[PDB]
């Protein structure tokens, strides 16, 4: 139960890396899959 | 690389220095908000 | 969906816990993956610009 | 005893999640922490010699 | 149910910031302590 | 004082990791309790 962050933590508290890696990878995943939809339509 | 004429804090007794967290969850915002932005420019161009 | 989390190790000393990749290794991951989205993307736009 | 955790604080965005100190932050409080530790240390050396 | 880190993982995959912080607390509280104990032993 | 080490402005300034804080705090906290030890063992 951790106090709220004010905007003013930002870049002294930092979030998770293997949140960070959770979220790089599901962005990777949606792009990698969005691009494919679109090769499958233009050729 | 942390040298002592690049990087201010450098205390070479705390080992070699990377990006934060923070650092990292900033240019995921930029990139991400960028490409996705392209995609649904193509995907709205196609579908 | 629950925020995904990725790549962790348990440590066998309690007091360190869980490990998490550093700022450098999610750095050189990014740039990694940057790279061929990029190219592909402006590879797609010079076909439907064409 | 259980291991301590301190300094986090909830992020906003939920995908955030708890946000703890950096490197960054942790050094200068070892820097700082150190630095009266040790001089107290060569205080109390004087100190017992002269007692 | 994370695998078990292996020593080659060290530097690579690290303890979360609000631990160390915690145990670098720890450390000082104690340290602080036998020295105010010690000056009382003295004087 | 947090802003003085960007040697990459796509990603921000730069710290050590927790790893290395936690190698350090390993060395202070054993070479301080053996001095620690060394006079408690003395006074006490």
């Amino acid at each position: 139960g951790w106090p709220f962050c004010s905007d003013e933590d930002w870049n002294t508290k930092c979030p998770s890396g293997c949140r960070m890696k959770g979220l790089i990878d599901e962005v990777d995943q949606d792009f990698t899959s969005r691009i494919n939809k679109l090769r499958d339509s233009l050729f | 690389v942390a040298t002592r004429d690049n990087c201010c804090i450098l205390d070479e007794r705390f080992g070699s220095y990377c990006p934060t967290t923070c650092g990292i969850a900033d240019f995921l915002n930029n990139y991400q908000t960028s490409v996705d932005k392209d995609l649904r420019t193509l995907e709205g161009i196609l579908y | 969906r629950k925020p995904p989390d990725a790549d962790g190790c348990l440590h066998a000393d309690p007091d360190l816990g869980v490990l998490c990749p550093t700022g450098c290794k999610l750095q050189d991951t990014l740039v990694r993956q940057e790279r061929p989205i990029r190219k592909s993307i402006e590879d797609l736009r010079n076909t439907v610009d064409s």
